[PDB]
RNA sequence: AAACUCCAUAUAUAUAAUUUUAAUUAUAUAUAAUUUUAUAUUAUUUAUUAAUAUAAAGAAAGGAAUUAAGACAAAUCAUAAUGAUCCUUAUAAUAUGGGUAAUAGACGUGCUAUAAUAAAAUGAUAAUAAAAUUAUAUAAAAUAUAUUUAAUUAUAUUUAAUUAAUAAUAUAAAACAUUUUAAUUUUUAAUAUAUUUUUUUAUUAUAUAUUAAUAUGAAUUAUAAUCUGAAAUUCGAUUAUAUGAAA
């Protein structure tokens, strides 16, 4: 978003991945069938001066 | 080649066929009745038909309202739409679909016979 | 102090724009005379009355304010107001239907196959 | 084309006060259906923009008031 | 599937000690309902996203049991119900052809006081 | 028309779901992020947590259920 | 362990097999016999009206060489003609095996004890 | 049927001559080989167009005059053989054979 | 006479194939209401049934035309394997093995 | 088919005053329908929620 | 990222008192392949190898989802939401009617057709499906009219069952068999004839026009009736009789 153009930052730190489900027979089930199990994705979005920004957090708990 | 009413038909045409082709006003329905009327078997051909016979058909068909009696009756309602100012009158006069057709493509055969003097 | 709409109707509690409100009047006044329609089609549908009595429910049917006509219900989005391309099973337009059933809100959806 | 059996498309409509004083009937309801009575009375028919002044004739029974009031202007290119 | 075949065992424990005979839970075909959705929120109809959404049912039957232990069984399990199931539940009382005591419509109404009414009485008088 | 409980239950860090972090950003961290990423404000997103191994956790899991 | 048991014939001597071909399925029934065939309880030639679909059928019979051994009471339900009848093919092919399970090797070079797995495909 | 066979390659050429677009320059009239499928489809095309002239109104009529004169040796659609066969001939040295 | 009065006045409500009659009512709010209204049908059917001093109906036969459409609506599977065919002389024969019949006794 | 229609008639009557149906044999519309047709005024009411939510 | 996976397929176990029956099924769980093995040949970087063929074993042959970056400041302010700017008795709100359906030319995408490897009828102990739908319903059988013995098709009357593995929408259709089919004198008919008889042959009649539109085609249009709705005029759907264009 705007914070006299929008811009984009992204932040990404870690894993993005599940190895229980490689190494071993455990099998990985997608939620809403779109969405990976491990990976839980959020997005809120406020109003600024300039106006709506987005603000995207995706957390892996393995 | 027998002729009934002025109209020429081949000998190997079926009767009610022929006469539901050639007369205006006759369909396949109203040849089958004159047919069945006339003592003619279903699939009777012209040139089976005698000149009695013939002349038969001539004066069943001379009792219905074809050719130019059943033409000018649709002339004629076509024309009263006109006399009265309805729309539909405006569309035969302007050449135009008058069955809520679009008009934007097509409308090819509405502008080659939509016309007062309808054929 | 002015109410836009012949009769006094409560808001519907979620998204309101003006169009939903519109139909939201048409709802419950089609409700309110919902018997009352049907009562004078009746009458002027029955064959065993008398036509004076059939051309009079017709008359009075034909005088009956817009609001109370089944035929201008309009399904539209509960959440938008958009009022093309509404599923009934959800109440939502495509579009918001697609928001809702990626985020985990109607009871069972999941993506196809 | 309404069911025959249904009866006219009958609506309220000042028709007694155009009997006795002659005065033309300003109307919209263009779905009306043109009464047996109707018959020698003047009727201003709204086209959506303007009222078309009409009076009505014994071949106009059973057609509809909207029928004599044409709604668009005829088509016409810049040839 | 997995609360419903949960909470279906849980219902056959339920029962056994009742004393009520039951069978199941027998699994019924799968409903699956589809729809097809434009992913763009304009125009870009040539991109279609497929969702849907399957109902799984399944059927415990219960035999030679009176009803007021029926009764109990309903009762219970629906105290201790689990999260996005639905239940119905078919009845069957055998009866005798002679019973003791046994086991007009809004429209209607409305139409004999609209036909009584005088826009409508001033015509039927005859 | 129902019987209805609610049930609170208190999260203690912010980044343990991903809606109440999103939240918190969005609302209370805007004056960090209105003038760019504030070279302090990332550094704390970024030690939030332990760069924990995921392979010998992986394997540890593994090893557990095999036991 | 294996889950696997030796298949025998039942106390009539049949050898009982199911196929499936498309949407068709079809359980038959096969006894020692003289060349005998059942189809839904009608005669092959009702049922099937191809000539192509009866030699379908027949296929798994001649590369045993066995068309005259043999009683058939074939059962089939959905999809059409070809799908039954190659379905009804495929089951007398497994059926065969109980008795001789040598002639196994040449039921499969010929094709018959293999599931054809093509179906409609939903265009993407 | 083995009738049919015996028409079948009798009719059918062996080689047919292919233009290849090979070079900025005019393309290659150079002779190819017919494995014996596309051969089939050869003689069988000019067998069907034959069948097409006759009289019966019926094609399975028509198509089984045609094999039968074929059967007895007079066809038309040898003369189209003998001219493909005669072009091939002529561009032999544009073969390549590598 | 009763009985057969009795199926020709319900009509589409009895199944001759299999011998039910079955009628079912939502008409009322509640359940017990409903169930009152089909059982006063039963009685009132049963007594005109059980009435046969003025007409018994047995000149007219039994109309099967609503069941036979719910039939052909329905797969029959209705074949069954030829009794001539069986060969019990085929079927594989219990063989004798020691160890059980030693560790019976 | 070969009933006579007099009887077959006879039946349909007497089944329908058991059953309290409405027995037209003439045909004629009665506005039967409209009668028995169910009202949708409720469901058709609540489309966009209950309006007596806190706020 | 690939994959793991889920789906399909094959098999096993469990469940169903096999009348909610499709047990040839339903749906939970688990297994299976990214196939394997030997053999000869041909190349190699010749080795603990590839490309082929060959025999053997196996049901084993297909799909899916999602994203990593960047570009078009590509579409959307008309799905909804935000800043700025503008309207505030009007650029906001409601009602009636009209328009969005106009018609010279042009363009995109479809449907139907221009006849004989192809169209039309008929096929009742009812040839043969799948996937869906039915409480803001799906509507059986029957009867009446069009309409004729009946069937078929359409509508009305009536409203059985089922809110559903139960009943209904709904006897799938093509296929296949028989009959018919203009152009076509390749036909039909009258006599005679036959060891082709649903047919052959002979002699007569069977048209003229004709590069052409028929018993192909179904646009256009007249009239009557029906369906939904409060309402079918601009501007809806269906049926019957008649009309029968271009191709
Ligand atoms: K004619
Ligand atoms: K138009
Ligand atoms: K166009
Ligand atoms: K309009
Ligand atoms: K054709
Ligand atoms: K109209
Ligand atoms: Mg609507
Ligand atoms: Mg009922
Ligand atoms: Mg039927
Ligand atoms: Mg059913
Ligand atoms: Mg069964
Ligand atoms: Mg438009
Ligand atoms: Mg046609
Ligand atoms: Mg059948
Ligand atoms: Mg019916
Ligand atoms: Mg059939
Ligand atoms: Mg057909
Ligand atoms: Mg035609
Ligand atoms: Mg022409």
């Amino acid at each position: 978003g705007r914070l006299g153009r929008t811009s984009t930052t992204n932040l990404l730190n870690g894993t993005f991945n599940n190895k229980k489900y490689l190494w071993s027979n455990i099998n990985n089930n997608y939620k809403l069938n779109y969405i990976p199990s491990n990976h839980n994705l959020y997005n809120n979005s406020n109003i600024n001066k300039n106006g709506k920004y987005n603000i995207k957090v995706k957390l892996n708990f393995i | 080649v027998v002729h009934i009413l002025g109209k020429g038909f081949k000998g190997k045409e079926v009767i009610k066929i022929a006469l539901a082709s050639k007369f205006y006003g006759i369909g396949k329905t109203t040849a089958e009745k004159i047919c069945s009327k006339l003592g003619l078997y279903p699939w009777m051909r012209m040139h089976q038909l005698s000149e009695p016979q013939i002349m038969s058909i001539a004066s069943e068909l001379s009792t219905m309202t074809i050719e130019g009696d059943a033409r000018a009756i649709v002339k004629d309602n076509i024309a009263l739409k006109r006399k009265i100012g309805s729309y539909s009158g405006m569309r035969h006069t302007l050449h135009l679909p008058v069955r809520g057709q679009h008009t934007r493509n097509n409308a090819k055969t509405a502008r080659k016979l939509n016309k007062i003097d309808r054929r | 102090g002015n109410f836009r709409f012949p009769i006094k109707t409560k808001l519907p509690p979620g998204f309101i724009n003006a169009r939903i409100l519109r139909d939201n009047f048409k709802r419950q006044q089609f409700k309110e005379n919902e018997i009352l329609v049907k009562s004078l089609k009746f009458i002027a549908r029955n064959m065993n009355l008398p036509t004076k009595l059939r051309l009079e429910a017709q008359l009075k049917l034909n005088a009956l304010p817009n609001y109370m006509r089944s035929t201008q219900i309009k399904n539209r989005c509960v959440d938008s107001g958009h009022a093309r391309f509404v599923l009934s099973d959800f109440r939502l337009c495509r579009y918001q239907f697609r928001e809702n059933a990626l985020k985990g809100n109607l009871p069972g959806v999941k993506k196809g196959i | 084309s309404r069911s025959v059996w249904k009866g006219p498309n009958i609506v309220p409509l000042p028709i007694r006060e155009a009997m006795t004083k002659g005065t033309p009937i300003r109307t919209n309801a263009r779905a009306a259906t043109i009464l047996p009575q109707f018959v020698g009375l003047k009727f201003q028919i709204h086209n959506g923009k303007e009222y078309v002044p009409i009076e009505i004739s014994e071949d106009m029974v059973g057609h509809k008031l909207g029928e004599f009031a044409p709604t668009r202007k005829r088509f016409s290119y810049t040839q | 599937n997995e609360n419903l075949d949960f909470y279906s065992d849980f219902i056959l424990r339920t029962g056994y000690y009742l004393g009520i005979p039951l069978t199941g839970p027998k699994p019924l075909p799968t409903r699956r309902e589809r729809w097809t959705v434009i992913k763009s929120p304009f125009v870009h109809a040539k991109s279609k996203e497929n969702f849907e959404r399957h109902t799984h049912k399944r059927l415990i039957r219960a035999w030679d049991t009176n009803p007021e232990v029926l009764q109990m069984l309903i009762a219970y399990i629906t105290k201790h119900s689990m999260a996005g199931v639905g239940m119905k539940c078919n009845f069957f009382q055998r009866s005798e052809i002679s019973l003791d005591l046994g086991s007009t419509s809004a429209v209607g109404q409305k139409v004999l006081e609209l036909l009584d009414s005088p826009d409508f009485k001033k015509h039927l008088e005859k | 028309k129902k019987k209805v409980t609610i049930e609170p239950i208190k999260l203690s860090y912010i980044y343990l779901n991903s809606d109440i972090f999103s939240k918190y950003i969005s609302l209370n961290d805007m004056d960090k992020y209105n003038n760019g990423i504030l070279t302090n404000y990332q550094r704390m997103l970024n030690n939030i947590m332990p760069k924990l191994n995921d392979h010998n956790i992986s394997m540890n899991y593994i090893n557990n259920i095999n036991n | 362990s294996n889950n696997i048991k030796i298949k025998t014939l039942d106390e009539f001597g049949r050898s009982i097999a199911v196929g499936k071909r498309k949407s068709s399925t079809a359980k038959v029934f096969v006894v020692r016999g003289t060349g005998e065939i059942l189809v839904n309880g009608r005669q092959l030639n009702d049922y099937f009206l191809k000539m192509k679909d009866r030699e379908s059928i027949m296929y798994p019979l001649q590369v045993i060489e066995s068309v005259g051994k043999y009683n058939i009471f074939a059962t089939t339900s959905g999809g059409g003609p070809t799908g039954q009848a190659e379905s009804i093919m495929h089951a007398i092919a497994k059926a065969l095996v109980v008795f001789n399970p040598l002639l196994k090797s040449r039921l499969h070079k010929a094709g018959v004890l293999t599931r054809d797995y093509r179906h409609v495909e939903r265009k993407k | 049927i083995q009738a049919l066979e015996k028409s079948l390659d009798e009719l059918a050429p062996l080689m047919m001559t292919k233009t290849f677009n090979t070079g900025v320059a005019k393309a290659s009239v150079i002779p190819v080989p017919l494995n014996k499928r596309q051969r089939n489809r050869i003689a069988w095309n000019w067998i069907v167009q034959s069948a097409n002239q006759r009289v019966s109104s019926d094609f399975a009529v028509r198509l089984g005059e045609e094999l039968t004169a074929i059967a007895k040796g007079t066809s038309s659609a040898f003369e189209k053989r003998d001219q493909i066969h005669k072009t091939a001939i002529a561009h032999r040295a544009y073969i390549q054979l590598k | 006479k009763s009985l057969h009065k009795f199926r020709i006045l319900a009509r589409s409500r009895y199944d001759h194939t299999t011998d039910i009659f079955k009628m079912s009512s939502d008409k009322f709010e509640h359940a017990s209401q409903n169930a009152r209204y089909l059982h006063d049908i039963l009685q009132r059917l049963l007594a005109e049934s059980k009435d046969l001093t003025e007409d018994d109906f047995s000149d007219v036969p039994l109309d099967t035309r609503h069941t036979i459409a719910k039939s052909l609506r329905k797969k029959k599977r209705d074949y069954e394997f030829p009794e001539h065919w069986k060969r019990p002389e085929d079927a594989p024969k219990k063989k004798f093995d020691i160890v059980d019949q030693l560790l019976s006794t | 088919m070969n009933v006579p229609k007099a009887r077959l008639l006879k039946v349909a009557e007497l089944s329908a005053k058991i059953f309290d149906q409405n027995f037209n044999p003439s045909g004629i519309r009665t506005g039967s329908k409209i009668l028995n047709e169910r009202l949708k005024g409720p469901s058709v009411a609540s489309y966009y929620g209950n309006p007596d939510i806190l706020k």
